RNA sequence: AGCCAGGAUGUUGGCUUAGAAGCAGCCAUCAUUUAAAGAAAGCGUAAUAGCUCACUGGUCGAGUCGGCCUGCGCGGAAGAU
RNA sequence: GAUGUCGGCUCAUCACAUCCUGGGGCUGAAGUAGGUCCCAAGGGUAUGGCUGUUCGCCAUUUAAAGUGGUACGCGAGCUGG
């Protein structure tokens, strides 16, 4: 509602295609396609998106805000992109990338080589840091969390994968 | 100086006072001097934000009765057995 | 996860949030607040 | 545990715990805990509700129970059959009716006196309301 | 950087300031006889607080702070330790007269801008400790 | 929580004070540490300086009596004033040696004669001697 | 609500303890500079440090907070062909 | 004008309040090994010494030796302590 409210500025060089509910944002950084809940109404008209509820439908508002958000980050992703950086703790474990493959070294008997999916590329700067990029905000999202989840913070030492900005609370053991 | 409106009640007994207390409204009493006791019914919301104010039951109240003003003062009070409700008031004269 | 009839916040940092129709504490500063209402 | 020191007769009929109470109002203190339920209080249900109070206003402030458990009940023990007497007093009941003011406190702030009422509310097997004195 | 409230003509000693300062990177016997030579007009048996700054070449430096607030009104009322149970048990008596004495010594670290100001942090100090304003 | 009674008693404050007072400095003072403050408040009390931290829309209405209703545009952003009630000047030559020496802050205009001072031409009231100085 | 900034001085309050410096306990809980800052709500240290809150200035710009009387729902809710 | 009782043997069938194996949250979870709760009924889930025993105690196993319903399942199926 005041999300809903709050007009997303399209900059230009970005091209908006609307049908019905289907919203296409096309810019430098590339294209995405989103089809919005039908309790949605967006206006476009100058150099703005406008998000409403639709008249019958009960949740309008909270489905107008959610709309908002989406496409708001729809039109950063297709200008300036996102980044999600994860770094490695503990011995031997390493990560490096080959084409759009994160080899992945965490202290197990296998290899980890994870697939990245259209959109997401990745690049190594250091041996314990995965640096992501994307025009999709949940995509970038996703593997990150996937790529987190081969090795999730441990409580005692902080090993494992984490995110760059993640607190990773450790803990003493049971005292003898 | 605080002001009910109150309307004389077209019936009296158990069915008659239940039913008002159903529709947010509860009976009252305003009696003393040489006048002939007057049987009314008060808006509940209205006579219950009042009697919070300790005021209520100390100063002079003023009853308006059809156009009519009464000077009275809160003589007793029956209230609810367990809800923040009033089932009844007296007032007296002033 | 402590699952009980009585579910409560247990300090500043628990959250009361409704998932799939049964109420939850989710706690960000203490794991033993966490909460399922069964 | 409260009890009548002696009575007229050991046993009671069952009888019936219908009506709205009597003594509805704070009496003695500021505040008071009152009955919004029908049923019986014991003893030990009375007495685990004082401790409760008692323990959270750290014995500060002044406490009264305008209930007093006067009514016997009589149980039959397991394997006993139906009749060959009436049973024997087992404990001390009070019959509670909507509306009686159960306990009363005073010499506490409000707040203080809600959450011992609210701790003692607790071991009670009836609904309750938290009251206050009024004028007239 | 740590802060400590070390004796008027004393300081060498292992369990007040030894491991306490030298775990830190400080010289033992370089900063012992410096803080003694700048505190020998202070009064004997006076506890004289001394704040180090400590640089990343193990080097220091050190401002004289002027003696605790706690520690004035003990030998101006006459007494060796303070009540265990303040406001509860009496220990000493101090006049309006001895209470401008260590509120003009204190004026070096006090905040306030007036005599009044300065006098009034010092009945603090006293009324936290069981030493009676008389 | 401030009430109306106590937002009325602080513009009642500071415009007795905005009378008597000759030139006045107003600044910014976030990302400063209290040590440094209470520093600035010893050498404000002893320069005759009045040092405040007030709400810009106080002082929008302490001002408003007159003559510093041109120091209007400088409130925004956190203020401070420095209300010299003794000797003019003090204030513009002390906050331009606490600026540079903690290098934190701008200092956004001064104000004397009931005349508006840019940033940047704060050297008219900084190199202003003593009273004291026509001897 | 969020976000920027501060969260000071006497002082490491007194007693106790190898140490207790807001933060084991016990007692007191004022006063100063103040926009505001408890002689300190929790985590942390052997004790300090360090992190954050109560509180306050800025930003933002129109609503926001949780008690009362009530209707209908939700969890609590495991059994044998 | 009869519905055969305890225990065993044989043969089972269901529930789940789960003994093992499977998944998971918290742990006063370093690891190994545990505690507690949630999900889960697919399969699996000792032999002996004593006693009519069911049970129980004991010996030695096992991943484990589950808890209950079925006329305290089962004599026109057996036994008869
Ligand atoms: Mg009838
Ligand atoms: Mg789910
Ligand atoms: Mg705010
Ligand atoms: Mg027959
Ligand atoms: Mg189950
Ligand atoms: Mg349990
Ligand atoms: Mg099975
Ligand atoms: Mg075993
Ligand atoms: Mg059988
Ligand atoms: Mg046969
Ligand atoms: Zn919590």
């Amino acid at each position: 509602s005041r999300v809903a409210k709050a007009p997303v500025v399209v900059p230009a060089g970005v091209d908006v295609k609307i049908n019905g509910q289907v919203i296409t944002i096309k810019g430098k950084n590339g294209e995405l396609t989103r089809t919005l809940n039908d309790a949605v109404e967006v206006k476009h008209a100058d150099n703005t998106l406008t998000f409403g509820p639709r008249d019958g439908y009960a949740d309008g508002w909270a489905q107008a805000g959610t709309a908002r958000a989406l496409l708001n980050s729809m039109v950063i992703g297709v200008t300036e992109g996102f980044t999600k950086k994860l770094q490695l703790v503990g011995v031997g474990y390493r990560a490096a990338v080959k084409g759009n493959v994160i080899n992945l070294s965490l202290g197990f008997s296998h290899p980890v080589d994870h697939q990245l999916p259209a959109g997401i590329t990745a690049e190594c700067p250091t041996q314990t840091e995965i640096v992501l990029k994307g025009a999709d905000k949940q995509v970038i999202g996703q593997v990150a969390a996937d790529l987190r989840a081969y090795r999730r913070p441990e409580p005692y030492k902080g090993k494992g994968v984490r995110y760059a900005d993640e607190v990773v609370r450790t803990k003493e053991a049971k005292k003898k | 100086m605080f002001t009910i409106n109150a309307e004389v009640r077209k019936e009296q007994g158990k069915g008659a006072s239940r039913r008002l207390r159903a529709a947010n409204k509860f009976p009252a009493i305003i009696y003393g001097g040489k006048e002939a006791p007057l049987a009314i019914e008060l808006d509940h919301d209205k006579v219950m934000n009042m009697q919070a104010k300790a005021e209520f039951y100390s100063e002079v109240l003023t009853i308006v009765v059809d156009g009519k003003e009464i000077k009275v003062k809160a003589q007793d009070v029956q209230r609810h057995p367990y809800k923040p409700k009033l089932q009844h008031i007296d007032f007296v004269r002033a | 996860m402590k699952v009980r009839a009585s579910v409560k916040k247990l300090c500043r940092n628990c959250k009361i949030v409704k998932r799939d129709g049964v109420i939850r504490v989710i706690c960000s500063a203490e794991p033993k607040h966490k909460q399922r209402q069964g | 545990m409260l009890q009548p020191k002696r009575t007229k007769f050991r046993k009671m009929h069952k009888g019936r715990n219908r009506g709205l109470a009597q003594g509805t109002d704070v009496s003695f203190g500021s505040f008071g805990l009152k009955a919004v339920g029908r049923g019986r209080l014991t003893a030990r249900q009375i007495e685990a509700a004082r401790r409760a109070m008692t323990r959270a206003v750290k014995r500060q402030g002044k406490i009264w129970i305008r209930v007093f458990p006067d009514k016997p009940i009589t149980e039959k023990p397991l394997a006993v059959r139906m009749g060959k007497g009436k049973g024997n007093v087992e404990y001390w009941v009070a019959l509670i009716q909507p509306g009686k003011v159960l306990y009363e406190m005073d010499g506490v702030p409000e707040e203080l006196a809600r959450e011992a009422f609210k701790l003692a509310a607790a071991k009670l097997p009836i609904k309750t309301t938290f009251v206050t004195k009024t004028v007239m | 950087y740590v802060k400590l409230q070390v004796a008027a003509g004393m300081a060498n000693p292992s369990p007040p300031v030894g491991p306490a300062l030298g775990q830190q990177g400080v010289n033992i016997m370089e900063f012992c006889k410096a803080f003694n030579a700048k505190t020998d007009s202070i009064e004997k048996g006076l506890p004289i607080p001394v704040v180090i700054t400590v640089y990343a070449d193990r080097s220091f430096t050190f401002v004289t702070k002027t003696p605790p607030a706690a520690v004035l009104l003990k030998k101006a009322a006459g007494i060796k330790s303070g009540s265990g149970k303040p406001n509860k048990d009496k220990v000493g008596k101090i006049s309006r007269a001895q209470l401008q004495e260590i509120a003009q010594t204190k004026a070096a670290d006090m905040t306030g801008a007036d005599i009044e100001a300065m006098t009034r942090s010092i009945e603090g100090t006293a009324r936290s400790m069981g030493l009676v304003v008389e | 929580a401030l009430n109306l009674q106590d937002k009325q008693a602080i513009v009642a404050e500071v415009s007795e004070v905005a009378k008597g007072a000759l030139s006045a400095v107003v600044a910014d003072s976030r990302g400063v540490t209290v040590d440094k403050m209470t520093e600035l408040r010893k050498a404000g009390r002893e320069a005759g300086v009045y040092m405040r931290v007030v709400r810009n829309t106080l002082l929008r209405r302490a001002v408003e009596g007159t003559p510093f209703e041109c120091l209007k545009d400088a409130f925004v952003g956190p203020t401070l004033i420095a209300y010299v009630t003794e000797h003019p000047g003090a204030a513009a030559r002390l906050f331009k040696e606490f600026a540079k020496a903690n290098a934190k802050f701008e200092v956004k205009a001064a104000a004397f004669e009931g005349e508006l001072i840019p940033a940047s031409q704060i050297d008219r009231l900084a190199t202003l001697p003593t009273y004291e100085e026509a001897i």
